[PDB]
RNA sequence: CGCAAGGCUGAAAAAUUGACGGAAGGGCACCACCAGGGGUGGAGCCUGCGCGCGCGCUACACUGACAGAGCCAGCGAGUACUCCCUUGGCCGAGAGGCCCGGGUAAACUCUGUCGUGCUGAGGAAUCCCUAGUAAGCGCAAGUCAUCAGCUUGCGUUGAUUACGUCCCUGCCCUUUGUACACACCGCCCGUCGCUACUACCGAU
């Protein structure tokens, strides 16, 4: 049980660190940081594949009227050396008429 | 079901009964006949419809502006232009719904993914 | 061992053995790394002489430690003293006094004694899309980036 | 592997797959192409071959004949 | 020609496969070796018990084709380990 | 057609998961009619489920007629199981050599059916693209290591099964020379499948049987005189290619006639060759701790 | 627990449906003909299979070398990746960290400078190959089996010659069935078995 246990078998095993000929290469991966990177690479997997089959089984010729008021993902050729596959968004300016302007040149 | 179990002519009008249901698409299985008790159903054809089996493969976005869409005339159903929203879309037909010839709907569409060829 | 390239799976150990007579007696052992990824020795590699590839169980890194657990046998000293009181007999010392005697320090390796291990929060960089998938996928789950 | 061929060829059981009829559903006792109680059982056996040729009739022309 | 038709051919010239004998041609074989070729033809109709080279010999000598046994080979490496 | 073999495909899936809850419900179903017909006192559970009553009164006769095995189940394979002639190609990787491409001839003579085809430049979607626009029913690639052989990959079309198997002890048939050898018989060939006996083991024996043409059956007990053998121990399936003359109503002359493999299966993926991201159905679970004790097949 | 669990013994048929062929006529095949192309086989390296054998890799000159100019890809992103080992010196009570030494393409296009100079493209055989195929070229990855002495992808450049015929070598099949009109064909052949009946021969 817990009370037929003495505190020699309580006692806590230590953890051994990087040798310090190798100290340089960074610390030494054991079970928990492994435990952290396998469930990091499991997750973004995981989103990859979901978008793998996304795009897998995508209507050519489906019709959301968002396409009306966004600049599509393009293509390479098309968008040029600036492009990612990212749909650009807005960040909130405006093309300014003549007569605020005119309002704020004065306020200048 | 009134038929006895072990009826050669139970056995054949069953297999045809769901054969010809999972054709048309309204059953989603085609080895139960406890589906044609209570799966089969007015809700079932009226999802087979035209508008909304193309909400679903998201020609358009609902199904109010499918019923708009196909009554102004984008929607051709195989070669031939639909002009009624009640045409009953069967399971090998959904792959052939898509756009009309001269679509300003495919014109928008081909715009957005920047893939607009003028000929 | 210690790992030297480092690809998906296999990766390439090298100070583990001196030549491919000892990997070659060493094949298909069950290797394995400090974190828990188990592995086999695969294949001995012919141009730098001493190394190995061994396919892994998930991707394995640098600082990594790859260990190979054999069981050697220890054979007793077939030593004997009696302990001849009434007439004399030589006793046998420890080994603590054996070092006191003729002046030898105990052996210590400093990549043995245990320290305290400064770990930082591990991070983990975010998503990366490819171009020609994030530019396939549908409008409904299209990446929207400013 | 040798003797297990040999006994197989001889007490001949093989595991191919056969060539099957593609109308066995239809037509199940293969009859040629050429020259050539119980009654409530029988009259309910009809019904339903009436039934069916109503109901199979209505719901080809529903989906317009795509069948 | 084929494996088959050779070897329905060589089992016919050693008469193991023929037609079926009447009691006259029984008398006239009484009347008037087939191990020692039943043992070349199951020799030579299984040729992937043994190794040989397709190309045969590279320079022509003449001076007065089996180049080994690896089944046979295996197994006696097998029993000298077992050994 | 594209559109046609996704919808295709994802309505085999939904059809599966559905046949999966009702196994569940069909395994409540099968204690109600055995105890209907020989009177042992069933479950309350069971008996107290007013909806498996009604609804077992129309499904009693889909579990007499799988009793009866006069249905077959929803499968990749019983669409055309005995009706087509499987058409099947087999094809190299990228820059074949010459032994693996005389082997790639030698594994296609071992099919009645099937053809070769060069690969070249090849992009390996538009190798599926084109086999499914010639409804081609297998696909067959090879991987050498130098000159000889070290995989196969079996792919059946449309969106049927892939096994990826490792192959061993490869003895060609263009080793030995044309005065030994010659050219192969193409009959059908009798098949003889030999300690397959998981539900894993049928599957893989179906997807292997299902490459041959279908044999006639109406005197294939006596005629034909070509067998090929697939016969597994410790998961190897080993397969061997004879051909046979019946020296007497006792005995038999065997003769080999093709390349022996030992292949060891590694992969089957519910999901064509293409892709790469479909769900495995089984794979070889190395570095687990008792994955080389237990034997599956 | 009961049965299985007692040795005329001593290793290496079926057939009214069967056994084997022949002749004629078809179909197909880069394991066939025909027209071409390409390997391997010559020298060296080495995995593998059993000193030998091939499979890859490298070298072998007109398709040249040097210097410029211009212009082209696609698959590839796990806080992850690193080629050694050392002469010295820094800061190091000691273990280490530093510094300085030693061992997004190829291709292609255009313009000039020099000119065959151990500075030599593989025999008999044997195998493979018919369109984005043969062949050249690089770039990337390393996916629980296989694979770094390599494997698998990916793009680029992209031909000659067949695409007919069963004449050779073969393989499969017809001569029974499986549908009916027009129309055409018109009892394929041999050696035996088995069964039924008839009489014969000679011992008991």
């Amino acid at each position: 049980m817990s009370s037929l246990r003495h505190a020699i078998q309580r006692r806590a095993h230590k953890e051994r660190a990087q040798p310090l000929e190798r100290q340089r290469l960074g610390i030494l991966e054991k079970k928990k940081d492994y435990r952290l990177r396998a469930r990091d690479y499991k997750k973004k997997q995981a989103v990859l594949k979901s978008l793998r089959q996304k795009a897998a089984e995508r209507n050519e010729d489906e019709f959301y009227f968002g396409m009306m008021s966004r600049k599509g993902p393009g293509s390479a050729l098309t968008r040029g050396k600036g492009f990612t596959g990212t749909v650009d968004g807005d960040r909130g300016n405006k093309a300014l008429s003549v007569e605020t302007v005119r309002l704020l040149k004065t306020q200048d | 079901s009134l038929l006895p179990p072990d009826n050669e002519v139970r056995r054949k009008h069953e297999t045809l009964l769901l054969d010809k249901l999972y054709d048309m698409g309204i059953l989603s299985t085609k080895a139960k006949l406890s589906a044609v008790e209570h799966n089969v159903t007015v809700s079932a054809f009226a999802r087979r419809r035209l508008p909304v089996v193309m909400t679903r493969l998201r020609m358009a976005e609902t199904v109010q502006a499918a019923t708009k869409l196909i009554e102004q005339g984008h929607v051709r159903v195989g070669v031939e232009e639909v002009r009624d929203p009640a045409f009953l879309v069967t399971r090998n037909m959904e792959d052939f719904v898509t756009w009309t010839v001269g679509s300003k709907i495919k014109q928008n569409i081909m715009k957005y993914r920047d893939k607009l060829d003028d000929f | 061992g210690t790992p030297w390239k480092i690809f998906k799976n296999t990766a390439f150990i090298k100070d583990m053995f001196n030549s491919s007579l000892e990997i070659a007696k060493f094949e298909g052992a069950a290797i394995r790394t400090v974190s828990g990824i188990r592995g086999q020795i695969k294949r001995a590699l012919s141009k730098p002489e001493g190394y190995f590839r061994a396919t892994f169980e998930d991707k394995i890194l640098l600082s990594d430690i790859v260990i190979l657990k054999a069981w050697y046998p220890v054979k007793p000293k077939q030593f004997y003293n009696p302990a001849t009181n009434l007439i004399g007999w030589q006793s046998m010392r420890l080994t603590g006094e054996i070092r006191r005697a003729e002046n030898i320090p105990t052996p210590q390796n400093p990549n043995s004694t245990y320290r305290k291990i400064e770990r930082p929060e591990r991070h983990f960089n975010p998503l990366r899309v490819p171009k020609n998938l994030a530019a396939e996928l549908p409008f409904k789950s299209q990446i929207v980036q400013t | 592997i040798e003797e297990l061929i040999k006994r197989r060829i001889l007490a001949g059981e093989f595991d191919e797959v056969l060539r099957r009829r593609p109308d066995m559903f239809g037509n199940p006792h293969g009859v040629r192409r050429g020259l050539v109680a119980d009654e409530k059982l029988r009259r309910d056996e009809e019904e339903i071959k009436r039934m069916w040729k109503e109901i199979s009739a209505k719901l080809d022309a529903l989906s317009s004949w795509h069948y | 020609g084929s494996q088959l038709k050779r070897l329905k051919a060589s089992l016919r010239e050693q008469g193991l496969i023929g037609p079926q004998k009447s009691k006259k041609q029984k008398r006239q074989n009484a009347n008037d070796q087939k191990a020692e070729a039943l043992k070349s033809i199951r020799e030579q109709f299984n040729p992937f018990q043994f190794k040989t080279n397709a190309r045969g010999p590279k320079f022509e000598v003449t001076t007065n084709v089996i180049k080994g046994r690896p089944e046979l080979s295996r197994a006696r490496s097998e029993e000298k380990r077992r050994q | 057609m594209l559109r046609k073999q996704a919808r295709q495909r994802r309505d085999y899936l939904y059809r599966r998961a559905l046949l999966l809850r009702d196994a569940e419900i069909a395994e409540k179903r099968a204690k109600l009619r055995a105890a209907l017909a020989s009177g042992k006192p069933l479950d309350p559970k069971i008996a107290n489920d007013k909806e498996l009553r009604k609804d077992f009164d129309y499904d009693v006769s889909r579990d007499i007629a799988k009793e009866q095995g006069e249905i077959d189940i929803d499968d990749e394979y019983s669409e055309l199981s005995g009706i087509v002639d499987p058409r099947v190609l087999v094809t190299t990787s990228r820059d074949p050599s010459s032994r693996l491409m005389a082997f790639s001839k030698e594994i296609r003579l071992m099919f009645p059916t099937a053809i070769r085809l060069n690969r070249g430049n090849l992009i390996l979607p538009d190798l599926v693209m084109s086999a499914q626009r010639e409804r081609l029913s297998d696909i067959i690639l090879l991987h050498e290591h130098r000159g000889t052989p070290t995989a196969i990959t079996i792919s059946h079309f449309p969106h049927g099964p892939t096994l990826m198997a490792s192959l061993h002890n490869v003895v060609l048939r263009a080793d030995i020379p044309k005065s030994i050898k010659g050219t192969v018989s193409e009959s059908y060939p009798h098949l003889i499948f030999e300690g397959f006996r998981t539900p894993l083991g049928q599957r893989v024996v179906k997807i292997l049987k299902h490459l041959f043409p279908p044999r006639d059956p109406t005197n294939n007990a006596k005629s034909g005189n070509r067998v090929i053998t697939f016969v597994n121990q410790d998961d190897c399936i080993e397969v061997r290619h004879h051909v046979y003359v019946r020296t007497n109503y006792n005995s038999v002359e065997l003769s080999e006639v093709g390349p022996r493999f030992t292949m060891r299966p590694f992969s089957i993926t519910m999901g064509t060759l293409e892709n790469k991201d479909a769900d495995v159905e089984w794979h070889l679970s190395q570095y687990t701790r008792t994955g080389r004790k237990k034997n599956y097949f």
